[PDB]
């Protein structure tokens, strides 16, 4: 818990505050998407040193997975709205103000799914 | 963006060949991780080109 799943959440909400920046402060939205993604990559890599190389995926992997998946999804985010900002010129400001939200629902919802499994099997 | 993939690209190389004896040819993997280098060398070469083509 400590030593992976704490780490892993709080890269999981360390991209998101990155959604409070105003969407015209390229560098800084950049560098929290990079390097919140740094992160995960090295926590996959040091994970795998608890085990054998066994040839198939754990729940722990699952979880390291997930919590990637949202963190490359922040990333993306802020490329799409970058590029629209330019594209079509505004509304896209909505998007921040969903997804400022809805990833951090969405993250709940995995994890209450996701514990509610390991802990009844 | 690019400076750190590219860092990220030099790290992982050790830190996979770590496990693996000191041999002097290529395995499948280091073809595969010199392309994937390739790919994200000339990703940040790209915006220097950009530049270059931009302030001239």
């Amino acid at each position: 818990v400590i030593q992976t799943y704490l780490p892993c959440i709080m890269t999981v909400i360390l991209s998101q505050v990155s959604f409070w920046l105003n969407r015209e402060s390229v560098p800084a939205r950049t560098v929290f998407g990079v390097t919140t993604v740094l992160t995960m990559t090295t926590l996959s890599i040091s994970a795998r040193n608890s085990l054998p190389k066994v040839a198939y995926a754990t729940a722990m992997d699952w979880f390291i997975a997930v919590c990637y998946a949202f963190v490359f999804s922040a990333l993306i985010e802020f490329a799409t709205v970058n590029y629209f900002t330019k594209s079509q010129p505004a509304s896209i400001s909505k998007i921040d103000k969903m997804s400022r939200i809805v990833f951090p629902v969405l993250f709940g919802t995995f994890n209450l799914v996701y514990w509610a499994t390991y802990l009844n099997r | 963006l690019g400076i750190t993939t590219v860092l990220t690209m030099t790290t992982i190389n050790t830190h996979l060949r770590e496990t693996l004896p000191k041999i002097p040819y290529v395995k499948a993997i280091d073809m595969y991780l010199m392309g994937c280098f390739v790919f994200v060398f000339l990703a940040l070469l790209e915006y220097a080109f950009v530049n270059y083509i931009f302030f001239s």
